[PDB]
């Protein structure tokens, strides 16, 4: 005992397929727009970011209490510096390379470790590497 | 996956002993049925009485 | 004109407040701060008095926008 | 006099693979002389896993007494090597541990245990410190690859060997790899690369574990006649001092080589038939014996027609010592294949030569080789989507 | 009782597998995403062999939890186990779940599992009764995700009659269901029914009927790859009979591409056999690589000898294959297309004669093509010239054929045309690949400056201006 | 409620078409501003620029440079710089104020 109930359901299900298809297509395009929008937004913010003063490069002598670290800025001797809240004091190992902020000199990043002094020493000595196969008699 | 069991899978009965197992630029001329060139030349040397 | 173009979306969709936080949500993160401002105002105009949680969820990060 | 002692160890013996290949041929399956030599190698080295495979593929009768005697030797020798490995890992040093596995890997390769040897060699390679010792293990795997024609093994180890030779500038090992590379190039019908690699090592050949020098020069001549142009053949092969010295002891090969260069086409065809039968019985050239002789005939026909605007069918037949009809069928087959740039006027029995530009020949390969590339790109996208 | 212990160990895990698949089917409706049904039917062939009499009985009397007419229908058609020691009551439905009727999604699925077992039990007459009963359930229903299940039911419903060797009563049901599926925009259902109908028409050699159907019906573009492959083959076989070889070759080549990469070997053999003939019928050359495969080597051997005979362009060699492999071609459904290859054998043989001979006598042409007389070769070559097969002329008085001088093909538009069909296809792949790139819905604009850290510069830069300037 | 569902779906489809057309329009204009943003970031390269030496690349956007003033700095790299030219011991122009690799 239904009227156009079948006709309505046919109409509604017809629109649902187009709506679901278009909604899926729109989500594809929105992500494409967002990715391009993020690229533009990051590009404009980069110009302000590049004007932020660079960080010093120092060498950790030893860690101290209260998150204090004794460093040696490359031309400017020794300093006692803070540690950024995002850097663990336990990772600050002696003779490590760290980045210090421009004004506060705060330890804010552990740079990749420099050449080991022994490796540096053995680089100038340059003893030829040898194996048992290249020894005769 | 929806494998094609509808189509009658003819029994393999193939040679699993590495029948060809080769990677060349193979062409159809190698498959022409003919006797060896030695036989062909030997079948013609005496055709001239030699 | 861009800021006013987004702003005018609130006056057209206030009868269907849920519709604004979908059309203007992406404009709320645009590169142009003026479009972002209008995106805030479009939600305010369209969802005025309704307490739309979806609209408020869009405005919450916008209160920390770099542009004043 | 110490030539054979200079070569790498003969593991696996490539003669055994050649002997096995002869038994696969219907003509030489029942040859007792070949069977005795293969059995002599099997008995001497106690190749029990190879005995099972030999009797399984060729449908032979397994000698229970012989197999059990050889299997006991394999178990006893494997136990001895395991004890040596156990002894070295506990007391002796790492170099002695490495030598213990190398003996175990060598023995498994010797007795034909391919799967065991590959695992054992991989274990030995992992903790072998010396670079050249590592490269010898790669050469072992290359020889194992050539023994069973494992293309994945050869290609993978060839890349590894090339890298190892780059790190340590071992020109001696570089020359050996060219012989190994050239042998594989022969096996995969890459005569253009085989000729180049063989000719670079015709004066530096020390890979006696693969072949004898006379056989190497014989193959070097063979691949040169099919892959080198006439000017390149004269400078490298005809006037090559190293090849000419060897050809003094191989009159048949010298007759085959010089007949084409000196345009003795009747002589060349007779020599080509001889080369066919030699190539049919060679495990390396067997898959390509039909291709090489067909290509060589194309070279001879093209060479005769290259310098002449038109030649009669009778003159072509007289030059090759064949009939007119044979030249007719051969020329028609090769012209239709697009390999000979000439056309036959059968009414007058005249063959008129053409000069098609290299642009046409370059265009067809781009269509051909490009199409092969497109299917891989087309098929790769098919794998990507599902 | 080692076999019983192992079998019962395998029986319980399969019962758990059926429980998982039905949970996905139930969750497909709950989430209103019909695509969740596919992962249940993805493992359908895997579960098809992993069931027996005991596996069926536990599922059918435990899943329903309601003894309706359905349980009065499928329990009597399967054997029941005895009072087993491990009486593990497999009742996934408890409380309100047990009282509530099963969804129309899953009752069709379990019924299909019973239908599949009847196929494997060779109870085709019994399978038809359950399949017919299943056909009323999904016909009355109008659910959307059921369309995904229904397509599999239709595929097996044609399978029961395939073994019954009727294939005619199902034609009315397929056509009626196809219109129902087409009107509802049933993408998956329409694709399966169209393939089943084409198989129905091709089984009775009603190639006219299937051509008309494909001429008007539009195959679903968003169809399964396994369903597209059958359509490409059936259309390709249709085009082959209708002398539309060029479009047939494209579809058959496409059918091979979309075929499964590791399974469906029998389908690959059938398409390979037809593609070889179509390629020979078109005058092109079959790929030598397809005869090297371990699976295709034994099946394609009669066609391998056929291709060799056609290649030489010799009538005697072509006929020898016919008198030797005639019955195999007939049992393979390709005998009609091989007969048409006789004209193609003449075509290729003439082509090499013109390509190799500048001037060839007509008697020599007859000898090389193994024709009957030079006068018959006279008309044969004459038709080749008018058809564009060979560019040549015939001297009737002299009695020879003079081939035209070969024109520089690079000085023509032919290289551009060949490149154009290759260039435009390369550009098509790039567009298809780029459109197929998916960016996950990550939280964009979060890799920018953080609100807290962006504030850090402003406070510090304020002191920079308040101190350096003073 | 069948008609209300049908009309509500109808307005949803028409609204989705509006959204997809504006998203295509914005992508067209977002490409214009990306070029403008790329063009306008080049003012960080305005002379004078102190000359440094590229030492080590810590990550994509940051690196260690040795300025000719005698000090080593951990600075950022401009995103429009060809990283294939950042070879070891390569002379690099740094911002006179922020020492950034420009």
């Amino acid at each position: 005992g239904s009227g156009l109930r079948q006709y309505y359901l046919s109409k509604i299900e017809e629109l649902q397929l187009i709506v679901n298809d278009k909604s899926q297509n729109l989500r594809r395009l929105q992500a494409q727009r967002n990715e391009l929008n993020a690229k533009v937004r990051l590009l404009r913010e980069e110009l302000q970011l590049l004007q932020e003063q660079g960080s010093y490069v120092g060498e950790v002598v030893r860690a101290m209490d209260k998150k204090k670290v004794l460093v040696k800025v490359h031309p400017e001797g020794k300093f006692v510096v803070d540690v950024d809240k995002n850097i663990d004091i336990n990772d600050v190992t002696p003779n490590c390379r760290v980045a210090l902020r421009n004004d506060s000199y705060t330890l804010h990043k552990i740079l990749p470790n420099k050449v080991d002094p022994l490796v540096s020493l053995m680089m100038v000595e340059k003893v030829p590497d040898s194996t048992y196969e290249m020894i005769g008699g | 996956d929806d494998e094609f069991e509808e189509f009658p899978a003819e029994d393999w009965a193939g040679l699993d002993e590495d029948e060809d197992a080769h990677v060349w630029e193979d062409n159809w001329d190698d498959d022409n049925v003919e006797d060896d060139f030695s036989n062909q030349l030997r079948a013609e040397l005496e055709k001239h009485g030699y | 004109v861009r800021r006013a173009a987004v702003e005018s979306l609130g006056f057209i969709l206030f009868r269907t407040p849920e519709q604004c936080p979908s059309v203007v949500s992406l404009l709320s993160e645009s590169y142009n701060p003026h479009v972002r401002y209008g995106a805030a105002m479009a939600l305010g105009i369209c969802c005025a008095g309704t307490g739309n949680k979806e609209a408020i969820n869009l405005l919450e990060p916008m209160t920390n926008d770099p542009v004043n | 006099e110490n030539l054979e002692e200079e070569g790498l160890p003969k593991n696996p013996d490539l003669r055994i693979a050649q002997l096995r290949f002869l038994l696969s041929l219907p003509e030489h399956r029942g040859d007792a002389a070949v069977r005795d030599e293969l059995m002599a190698a099997v008995r001497d080295n106690n190749m029990a896993p190879y005995y099972e495979a030999l009797c399984k593929s060729l449908d032979w009768q397994i000698d229970v007494d012989l197999l059990n005697k050889m299997k006991k030797a394999n178990e006893d020798e494997l136990k001895r090597l395991d004890e040596e490995l156990e002894d070295a890992e506990k007391n002796l040093g790492e170099s002695e541990i490495r030598d213990a596995m190398m003996a175990k890997a060598e023995y498994l390769c010797r007795i034909g245990d391919k799967e065991g040897a590959l695992t054992a060699f991989r274990k030995t390679y992992d903790k072998t410190v010396a670079l050249g010792h590592r490269l010898d293990i790669v050469f072992y795997l290359l020889r194992i690859g050539l023994f069973y024609m494992d293309n994945d093994l050869i290609t993978r180890n060839t890349e590894k060997a090339k890298s190892l030779i780059e790190e340590g500038g071992d020109w001696d090992r570089r020359n050996r790899l060219k012989v190994y590379q050239g042998l594989y190039c022969v096996a995969i019908r890459d005569f253009k690369q085989a000729a180049e690699l063989f000719l670079d090592t015709v004066s530096t050949f020390t890979s006696y574990e693969l072949m004898d020098y006379k056989t190497f020069v014989t193959y070097t001549v063979y691949v040169s006649m099919i892959a080198l142009e006439r000017p390149d053949l004269r400078e490298k092969v005809i006037k090559g001092a190293e090849i000419l010295e060897v050809l003094h002891s191989l009159p048949a090969v010298r007759q085959y080589l010089f007949s084409l260069y000196e345009c003795r086409y009747s002589v060349f065809f007779q020599s080509l038939a001889v080369v066919e039968q030699e190539m049919k019985k060679d495990w390396l050239f067997a898959p390509h014996y039909r291709y090489y002789v067909r290509e060589m005939r194309i070279h001879a026909y093209s060479q005769l027609l290259e310098s002449y605007r038109s030649l009669t069918l009778g003159y072509m037949a007289e030059a090759f010592g064949v009939g007119v009809e044979f030249i007719d069928q051969e020329l028609s087959r090769f012209i239709a294949a697009g390999r000979l740039h000439c056309k036959i006027d059968k009414v007058n029995e005249i063959v008129e030569t053409n000069r098609p530009d290299s642009k046409n020949w370059q265009y067809q390969e781009t269509i051909k080789k490009g199409d092969l590339l497109l299917n891989r790109v087309q098929k790769l996208s098919r794998v990507i989507n599902m | 009782a080692a076999a019983e212990h192992s079998q019962r160990e395998l029986d319980t895990v399969t019962l758990e597998d059926i429980k998982e698949h039905v949970k996905q089917l139930e969750k497909a409706v709950s989430g209103k995403e019909p695509r969740f049904v596919l992962r249940a039917l993805r493992m359908l062939p895997s579960t098809s062999r992993r069931l027996n009499h005991y596996v069926l009985y536990k599922a059918v009397q435990g899943f329903f939890t309601s003894n309706n007419a359905t349980r009065d229908f499928l329990l009597p058609f399967l054997e029941e186990p005895m009072d087993t020691e491990a009486d593990l009551q497999f009742r996934p439905r408890t409380g309100k779940a047990a009282s509530t009727p099963l969804l129309p999604e899953v009752e069709a699925y379990l019924q299909l599992l019973v239908v599949i077992f009847m196929m494997n039990s060779k109870r085709y007459k019994e399978a038809q009764k359950i399949s017919d009963d299943l056909m009323q359930k999904i016909s009355t229903q109008n659910r959307r995700a059921l369309d995904l299940v229904a397509a599999k039911c239709y595929y097996y419903h044609a399978r029961v009659y395939e073994f019954l060797d009727k294939l005619d009563v199902v034609r009315s049901f397929l056509h009626a269901r196809l219109r129902t599926a087409t009107l509802r925009h049933d993408a998956d259902g329409q694709a399966t029914l169209l393939n089943l109908l084409l198989r129905n028409y091709l089984h009775y050699s009603l190639y006219d009927q299937a051509e008309k159907l494909v001429s008007k019906s539009v195959f679903p573009e968003q169809a399964n790859n396994n369903e597209w492959a059958r359509y490409l083959y059936y259309t390709g076989r249709i085009k082959a009979i209708q002398l539309e070889y060029s479009e047939a070759r494209r579809t058959m080549t496409n059918a091979l591409r979309k075929a499964p990469q590791h399974t469906a070997v029998g389908f690959k053999q059938t398409v390979h056999k037809l593609l070889i003939v179509v390629e020979l019928l078109l005058g092109e050359i079959p790929d030598r690589l397809q005869f090297r495969q371990p699976s295709l080597k034994r099946s394609l051997m009669p066609y391998f000898l056929l291709t060799q005979a056609v290649r030489t362009g010799n009538l005697a060699k072509f006929n020898q294959v016919l008198d030797q492999f005639g019955e195999k071609f007939q049992a393979d459904g390709t005998y009609t297309l091989i007969i048409r290859l006789r004209h193609n054998v003449i075509k290729t043989g003439v082509r090499m004669i013109s390509l190799s001979y500048s001037r060839i006598s007509l008697a020599d042409i007859a000898q090389k093509l193994q024709l009957d007389s030079p006068e018959d070769a006279e008309f044969i070559v004459a038709k080749a010239i008018r058809d564009g097969v060979i560019e040549a002329s015939i001297n009737h008085e002299k009695g020879y054929v003079q081939s035209k001088e070969m024109i520089d093909i690079y000085s023509t538009r032919e290289p551009q045309l060949a490149f154009h069909q290759r260039i435009s296809f390369c550009l098509d792949i790039h567009n298809m690949s780029v459109k197929a790139m998916r960016f996950p819905p990550k939280s964009y604009n979060k890799d920018l400056e953080s609100a807290e850290e962006r504030r850090e510069r402003e406070q510090q830069d304020l002191e920079f201006a308040k101190e350096m300037a003073e | 409620d069948l008609y209300s569902r049908y009309k509500k779906l109808q307005q949803e489809l028409e609204f989705l078409e509006v959204q997809e057309e504006y998203i295509k329009d914005e992508q067209k204009n977002l490409k214009k501003e990306f070029l403008h943003a790329q063009e306008e970031v080049k003012r960080i390269q305005s002379i004078p620029l102190v000359i440094g030496q590229f030492l080590e690349a810590v990550d994509q956007n940051t690196a260690i440079v040795g300025s000719t003033t005698g000090s080593n700095y951990y600075v950022r790299i401009l995103s429009t710089i060809d990283r294939e030219l950042l070879k070891p011991n390569a002379s690099v122009a740094l911002h006179k104020h922020s020492n950034a690799l420009v």
